[PDB]
């Protein structure tokens, strides 16, 4: 069995639906202690945005989501009829019936990743600045897929930096928080290993970039052991975009070229997990300079 | 016949700025101007044309980098 | 609007009518104000957090869909298989609509942030004596778009909910009827509190909300945003009687179908109610609410 | 009048005890009448008979007894 699971009676609620828990006084409080200490770690000159759980469905369709993980996407529908309608769907399932019938979509989508309302917000501001732009995003996730494991959510916190800038602005900056984020993971005894990785493209067509990806070093991810050494859980990642939403959203660096992006994630609901797989759920009996460093 | 139904396609799903007849076999599509989501699209314009679908070792960059380099894939396969 | 003005320095705009991206002044604001509540938490009360999606099938136990079909968010997905996606996806990429492939997940965005805690009580048997009390938090969402920045279609919710007998609830009533506006008044806000009605949908939805306000089941505490005439709710207290109690099953402990009853709080109505009072220059905000916020 | 109510009272009033029970003028909420059950019973007396309450008499009184019932429909 998976040995995270005795994890969950200390950690979570049920909420009737797989991936999607009730989060615990004892849980929460290690989440917004990481969510400290990487704020802690912020680089000077970057700029704080906290978005909500939904974003503009024309802003993620323009971002090529649709293309890429269409299979992933939860989007936003109601019930947009009539009185007369809404009331005969609600009729439908008094009596055994389907209700959802009469939905319609919104304009709007759950957000997959939190950096995507960022790039038409900087874009906005016209072009670049010499040494580009760096923002620290959050949101609440979703991917629809769901999972009896713990490591594996359909809603879940994500917490990101970004950078928006020529190519050596982005890459120097991936860099610098590819030391930056291991270094945090050995102060917080975690046990990891950082590899070159892909993003799950959908379909025959996302074979090809995910091999291109992988090719080309576009993203690495930190990995930390939870059901086992052999299959280790990704718990950050390290991405780079090249020009691609650059080029989406019309940004242009301070040289007139489109601009390169890239981010650093910190799957923040992961790194807890590991935290509580790693040093138990008594926090009284995790090491001490765990603790120092958490401010516990 | 093979090179020239591989140049029909690469203007059908190519995205590309210099018309296929100014491009030669063996030269760089990607720095010619083939993006990442088009190279995805000529493959699958590849794929329909030819009636054909590539291994996974050769779903890639390299596979894409120019007619030839497409011509002898396809024909390798 | 008189709020507007306030945008520029609380919000970005996301493209989307009611959803916006919070700046860091309007983020540490809306903390402050989250730590003020807890402060205030009640001796046994336990906390939990919800994500922004629930149980599709919770919530229509919940009787959602008789009171307010019209808000709700369900999610939607392509289910299908590659060829049907594939196929969607083609759709857009030629011009066409590809949402109509979309079918229902069994998750909905949540409401409200007491719905899950009801089935979370139940299961685990009766109540003790004296009830139970929860203090439960969530991004909620409703379906009415605006531009009023008081009118948000995602926004956070932060609730005190008892579950108990009737003494239990009016007892709580009473308490956070009293200490939410002491809580207003320390954060120098002006208010007023008044009964009030959930907007219940349809006729069906008129004869209810004409038993709540006339029961008085909802109070809210109103602020002056906008105009005098026309205040905001930032605070509410509702009371239940034993709707849930009996929807969800749960026993008080004399084996009677529990009351329950809930304060909740805006929080981005307080937040935006603090920045239209005070101003968007906090060194300047009264040193009284300053300090209170332990700024 | 009657003859129609103890009809619907029995449909969507989901009580504990059979309409042919109800005093015609005992209380219906302490019988079991619900609040949700009240307003299916309201939209109930308003298709068996081609009228509908004013928001003045749609309310918890209105619905208290049979006979309180009946007395609304002649007004
Ligand atoms: N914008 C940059 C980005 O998206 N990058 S990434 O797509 O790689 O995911 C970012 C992080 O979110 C976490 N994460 C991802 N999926 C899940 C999941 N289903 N459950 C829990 N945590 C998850 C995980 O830690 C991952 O490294
Ligand atoms: N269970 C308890 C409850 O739900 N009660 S209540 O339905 O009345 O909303 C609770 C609180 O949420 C806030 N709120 C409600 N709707 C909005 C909105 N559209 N925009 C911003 N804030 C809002 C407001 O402060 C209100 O008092
Ligand atoms: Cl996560
Ligand atoms: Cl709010
Ligand atoms: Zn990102």
């Amino acid at each position: 069995a998976d040995p995270l699971d005795h994890l969950a009676d200390k950690l979570f609620h049920s909420m009737g639906s797989d991936g999607v828990y009730a989060r615990t006084a004892l849980y929460e409080s290690i989440v917004e202690r990481l969510a400290a200490l990487i704020t802690s770690h912020r680089e000077a000159g970057t700029e704080a945005l906290r978005f909500p759980p939904v974003m503009s469905r024309a802003q993620l369709e323009k971002s090529g989501y649709l293309k890429s993980f269409p299979n992933l996407l939860g989007c936003v529908c109601g019930l947009h009829g009539t009185e007369r309608e809404i009331n005969a769907a609600v009729s439908r399932f008094d009596a055994g019936g389907d209700w959802t019938t009469s939905l319609s979509p919104a304009d709007l989508v759950l957000s997959p990743a939190a950096c995507y309302p960022v790039y038409p917000i900087a874009a906005s501001r016209g072009p670049l600045p010499k040494g580009g732009l760096r923002f620290d995003v959050a949101a609440d996730c979703f991917r629809r897929e769901p999972s009896k494991h713990l490591d594996r959510l359909q809603s879940f916190r994500m917490r990101e930096y970004v950078c928006i800038g020529t190519p050596d602005d982005v890459s120097d900056f991936r860099e610098r928080w590819m030391v930056r984020a291991q270094a945090i993971a050995r102060d917080l005894g975690l046990t990891f290993r950082v590899d070159y990785a892909s993003d799950p493209f959908f379909g025959r067509a996302g074979k090809m970039l995910a091999n291109n990806q992988r090719d080309q070093q576009l993203k690495f991810e930190l990995l930390i052991p939870l059901r086992s050494e052999e299959q280790p859980t990704a718990c950050m990642s390290f991405n780079y975009h090249r020009e691609h939403f650059g080029t989406t959203w019309g940004i242009q660096d301070a040289n007139g070229e489109p601009a390169h992006t890239g981010c650093v994630a910190f799957g923040m609901d992961r790194l807890a997990v590991a935290m509580f797989h790693t040093h138990g759920t008594d926090l009284s009996a995790w090491p001490a300079k765990v603790r120092d460093i958490l401010g516990l | 016949h093979m090179n020239a139904t591989i140049r029909e396609i690469l203007a059908k799903f190519g995205q590309l700025p210099t018309p296929v007849d100014t491009i030669a076999d063996e030269a760089d599509l990607y720095a010619a101007g083939l993006s990442s989501f088009a190279s995805v699209q000529l493959m699958l314009g590849i794929e329909e044309a030819f009636d054909i679908e590539f291994p996974d070792n050769l779903l890639n960059r390299k596979s894409f980098a120019s007619i030839k380099a497409i011509e002898d894939t396809v024909k390798l396969i």
